[PDB]
């Protein structure tokens, strides 16, 4: 009858060889190994909504918005007096590096860095306005900028 | 003084809550009024220790 | 900096 | 007995 | 000697197949009546 | 039983 | 992985 | 911390 | 004083009800209102042990 | 003398991939408004 | 005087925003007002450094 | 596995 | 009879 | 007899 | 704790 | 010494069995109300 | 322990 | 724990 | 890689 | 396997 | 003229 | 490091 | 740190 | 590849 003993203790270790423990501990290294492909290097960019004033005289810097890896950075687009600028149309060079998404009525445009640094540029021709709105954007900076508030020169449709 | 408790951790950064309410947000090595400037966020333990001693930790409530 | 999961006592 | 880290600390003998 | 390990196998058989019908849960049922 | 998990969770906050 | 978890 | 499953007198 | 019984236990947090009908969960460490602080969650046999020796288990109406 | 010639060609094969990697400029895109 | 913090940084250039919000791009060697002239652009840890041995890092509220 | 289950 | 489980319940409550 | 620890507790032996 | 059915007398 | 290797096999085979158990995330339903 | 240039540095032992 | 983790971190600012 | 980061 | 069944 | 990601100390 | 020239040019040890 | 960069630097602008 | 680029 002992040898229902043995065997059985045979079976114990070899159909659930996972002792309770290794289930446990397989887990808990699974947890830390995903902890380890979740980490990001180093200090992530600062999530930061800011507000720039767009000047469109020559000689003028244009706007640099700061992206993250993946991460949506809105830019709205205003007028002078405080009020919202819709778009006319806009264009987007090198679209491999940035993925953009705007209802094609509103003032927003949502933009991903799909890559995670190489920078680049957006045209943005606005309703009223017959200069382009034209912006640098560079991804991977220590800060992104998750919203901007573009303050353009110049006067809306809306007062 | 104004006591923040710990909002969310992870490795680099850390979104921090006060008992006024505000939510702000610290790194490495960031001016924390009060606190002085922070050295270490431990994520894993959720753990924040800065200069004058103080260790910030998730509120006793939302821990 | 610092990745404490790589850490050891 | 194991953590969640990684390490595996246990005791000894203990009976109740 | 041979006897533990055949044994073992004919356990393996049973104790699997045991495993898989414990594993099995079947979804209730709703009748909505008239 | 307990005892033997008081000791393991003292012998683990004894040793990071 | 530390002893203060 | 401790899994207590895990457990053995 | 106020008797709080197990709600339900996991290995981790545990959800407690009591005589005034308040709901609580607590995890390995916390301050829990006059037994004072949890040592130990025991899931598998449904104990909270404290700090102040009190015990706290599954009423026996509903376990 | 051989550990020369693996560890040119193995980065061979990855030099071309970085430089057909640099040859690419993508076609910029125009959206027009409603 | 003026004071300056980066807003991007890159090899090269270093895009850099005033107290006022005069906003200006900046190479291996130009002038800047108040700073003197660059001298190196270190965009991996966000640092630049200048001939009047102030250094330019990101602004403690942006970083 | 304990004995005060 | 219920003596031998009896007996058995008693001594797996004082073997943890 | 078996727990639901999972390790075997038995009785010796006893009859009624 | 006991199931029985696993009882030998 | 080579039951090591042996058990080895086995409890690899059942770890990644449990692991991309774990992987498993389902997506949620919902059922909007007539 | 390891920082994001590439470069290696590790603390000796340290308990707590 | 962290004294590991500050140890490292000096040694690490140090050791450019 | 510097130690600065 | 009881007796008193 | 330097790219510091070649930094070597 | 290398310039923009193509040619290599590098400090020899420098620490901060 | 920027030592060996602008050690670099110079020794770069030195040597055409 | 000259020394003042």
């Amino acid at each position: 009858e002992v040898i229902d003993k043995k065997a059985f203790k045979d079976m114990t270790r070899n159909l659930y060889p996972l002792n309770p423990e290794q289930v446990v501990k397989l887990k808990q290294i699974y947890e830390t190994s995903e902890y380890a492909k979740a980490a990001t290097p180093g200090t992530p960019p600062k999530p930061t909504a800011t507000s720039q004033f767009v000047n469109l005289s020559p000689g003028s810097t244009p706007p640099v918005i700061r992206l993250s890896q993946g991460f949506v950075s809105s830019l709205v687009f205003l007028d002078s007096t405080g009020a919202p600028w819709p778009i006319a149309a806009y264009d987007l060079g090198d679209p491999s590096s940035f993925n953009i998404q705007w209802d094609k009525t509103s003032n927003t445009l949502m933009i991903q860095a799909t890559k995670l640094y190489n920078y680049g540029n957006l045209a943005v021709r606005l309703r009223g306005l017959n200069t382009p709105v034209m912006l640098t954007l560079i991804p991977g900076q220590k800060a992104v900028d998750y919203r901007v508030d573009l303050r353009v020169q110049g006067y809306g449709p809306n007062a | 003084r104004i006591i923040y408790y710990i909002q969310a951790v992870i490795p680099g950064r850390a979104w921090l809550i006060g008992s006024n309410g505000s939510t702000l947000t610290v790194r490495e090595g960031s001016k924390i009024p009060g606190y002085g400037m922070v050295k270490l966020i431990d994520s894993l333990q959720g753990r924040i220790l800065t200069s004058s001693g103080q260790v910030i930790k998730f509120s006793q409530e939302d821990s | 900096c610092v990745s404490m999961i790589g850490g050891s006592r | 007995r194991v953590s969640i880290g990684g390490t595996v600390y246990t005791a000894k003998k203990y009976d109740d | 000697q041979q006897e533990i390990q055949q044994r073992t196998s004919d356990m393996l058989t049973a104790a699997t197949q045991l495993v898989q019908d414990w594993k099995q849960v079947e979804t209730q049922v709703y009748t909505e009546g008239t | 039983c307990t005892d033997a998990a008081l000791a393991a969770l003292e012998y683990h906050k004894s040793n990071a | 992985p530390f002893g203060a978890d």
